[PDB]
């Protein structure tokens, strides 16, 4: 889970 | 019963709707713009035809390493435990193993994701790292930083  | 596909403008919005159920964090258009654009570094999951999971990576150059970062990893919750994220690990897993240029797979998940940090670690992912306040506006904000070397 990519923190964008 | 479980089939991996390529992601295409085709099917790019069945993606969008997966990773907004899956995951509580909101993607940009330029994230699904580059998802078509790695080839099969972006699989979706079928479960009997149904499109119920996929997986976004993304090619990484950090710590003087080429690395291979995935940016999402899911599967709707009532199709969990099955082996639909087993299948779409073991994917990128082969690819890492056939392109043989990667120093090792990374990824981020909450210091709370039990499932996440089981799942990986039966694939001999290790917590290298705690990142605090690494989520934004949600709790936990805190995510372990789970690595494979290869
Ligand atoms: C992590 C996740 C992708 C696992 O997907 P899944 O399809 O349920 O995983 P599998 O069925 O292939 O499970 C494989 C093995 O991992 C471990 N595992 C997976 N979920 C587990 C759980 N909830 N509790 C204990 N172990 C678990 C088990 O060893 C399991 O084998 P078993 O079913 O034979 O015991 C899923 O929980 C999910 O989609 N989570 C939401 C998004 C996310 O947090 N992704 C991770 C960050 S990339």
């Amino acid at each position: 889970m990519l923190g964008p | 019963r479980i089939e991996l596909g390529d992601v295409t403008p085709h099917n790019i919005k069945q993606l969008k709707r997966l990773n907004q159920v899956i995951f509580p964090v909101s993607y940009n258009d330029k994230f699904y713009k580059d998802v078509l654009e790695v080839g099969e570094l972006a699989k979706l999951a079928y479960f009997n035809d149904i499109a119920v999971g996929a997986v976004c990576c993304r090619v990484d150059h950090s710590q003087n390493q080429k690395r291979l970062y995935i940016m999402t990893l899911g599967c709707l919750a009532p199709y969990r435990r099955l082996g639909i994220g087993t299948k779409m690990l073991n994917h990128v897993l082969n690819i890492c193993e056939k392109d043989g240029t990667f120093d090792n797979i990374y990824l981020h998940v909450q210091i709370s994701n039990e499932s996440a940090i089981d799942f990986y670690r039966k694939f001999g992912f290790e917590i290298i790292e705690t990142k605090k306040n690494y989520y934004k506006r949600i709790e936990p904000a805190d995510a372990h930083v789970l690595q494979k070397n290869l």
